[PDB]
């Protein structure tokens, strides 16, 4: 007539803080660029949406 | 202390008063159906990020 109790759960690690993965959801994206252009004998960089 | 008209078996014997506190290991029994806390220790040499 003897027994035992057993328990157990489930947490969470502390190394998440340095490994860990991202999800993420996207939209529309802008876009930009630079130039170069050759002026009276110059050159001269542009740089714009 | 003695006992008399007894076997040598029929009886049980242990170590009852303790003076220092031990970490509580899933490989040892439980004192008490509730138990009591009496301190905390840490975890040394935690993580970092370098170049390989
Ligand atoms: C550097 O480690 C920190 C935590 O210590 C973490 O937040 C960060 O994302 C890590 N960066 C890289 C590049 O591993
Ligand atoms: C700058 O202009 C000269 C002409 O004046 C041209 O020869 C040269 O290629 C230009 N620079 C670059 C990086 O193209």
């Amino acid at each position: 007539e003897n027994t035992q109790l057993s328990e157990a759960h489930v947490e969470k690690s502390e190394s998440c803080k340095t490994e860990f993965a991202s999800a993420y959801r996207a939209h529309t994206a802008s876009a930009s660029a630079k130039l170069r252009v050759l002026y009276q004998g110059n050159n001269i960089t542009v740089a714009a949406y | 202390k003695v006992i008399n008209n007894c076997k040598i078996d029929q009886c049980h014997a242990a170590v009852t008063n303790h003076k220092n506190w031990q970490y509580n290991s899933p490989l040892v029994p439980r004192n008490a159906e509730l138990g009591d806390r009496k301190g905390k220790i840490h975890i040394p040499f935690p993580l970092a990020n370098v170049t390989c």
